[PDB]
């Protein structure tokens, strides 16, 4: 999920926006 | 694993700032 | 608003620690 | 909501747990 | 400055990006 | 003023994510 | 390999308190 | 009540940095 | 890496939340 | 001590409370 | 109290060093 | 660089002061 995607490599803010409701 | 527990703490701070008014949902599993 | 915006920053960090594996939803206003 | 309840007075950890899922 | 513009009112990520290097 | 100083703390943390690899200069009351 | 990224967010917080009203410069590449 | 609460939150982080090795006791009232 | 030092700064924020009004002690060296 | 008990393995809030005054 | 003393006027790092062990 | 200086090992307050204006 978010941890496996963003704790192994740096997520951009572009990438974090897909998790916002 | 403490390493991903600490990473998660930073990720929630980042979600708060990027999501803004929309808020976010935080579910560790996936 | 700033004071509540800064307060909400600290709320999400607290939610993270309290909720653990359950996760949580953060919706400042719906 | 959360902000109005907990940014106006300190919520305890037990009050906070109300928002976990 | 950054303080005047942003401790007075909420600044979005776009406005804060203006202060980047 | 402590309110402005605490607001400053949170700004530098937001500058840190937005600015990324470009970095930034932080000047308080200029 | 997110370790240095997480370390950098704590550095900016430490810089904020050490420098005070001097402010600081933060550049992560060079 | 809440802004003394938020202030204390930042106070503990400064104490962590200045005290280093030494450690510290945190007592809000006394 | 500074892994233990970073862990410690998270621990102190969690102790702050959990202990509330009684405060705590943080002795890094033992 | 605290760093030893909680920096490899996650400590619960329950457990952290042993370090309160 | 550190709270009484540092929550309305800024306590510098080296005033705060006084509360260390 | 700062991360290379201070993310490998812990910088002291003196080393950190190098980066103040
Ligand atoms: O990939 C990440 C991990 C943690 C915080 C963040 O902003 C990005
Ligand atoms: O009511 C609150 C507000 C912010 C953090 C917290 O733990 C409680
Ligand atoms: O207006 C502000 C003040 C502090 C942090 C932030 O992201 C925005
Ligand atoms: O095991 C840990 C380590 C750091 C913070 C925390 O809440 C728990
Ligand atoms: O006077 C203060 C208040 C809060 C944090 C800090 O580092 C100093
Ligand atoms: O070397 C470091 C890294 C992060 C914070 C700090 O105070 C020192
Ligand atoms: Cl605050
Ligand atoms: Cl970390
Ligand atoms: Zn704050
Ligand atoms: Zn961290």
């Amino acid at each position: 999920g978010i941890v496996e995607q963003c704790c192994t490599s740096i997520c951009s803010l572009y990438q974090l926006e897909n998790y916002c409701n | 694993f403490v390493n991903q527990y600490l990473c998660g703490s930073h990720l929630v701070e980042a979600l708060y700032l990027v999501c803004g008014e929309r808020g976010f949902f935080y579910t560790p599993k996936t």
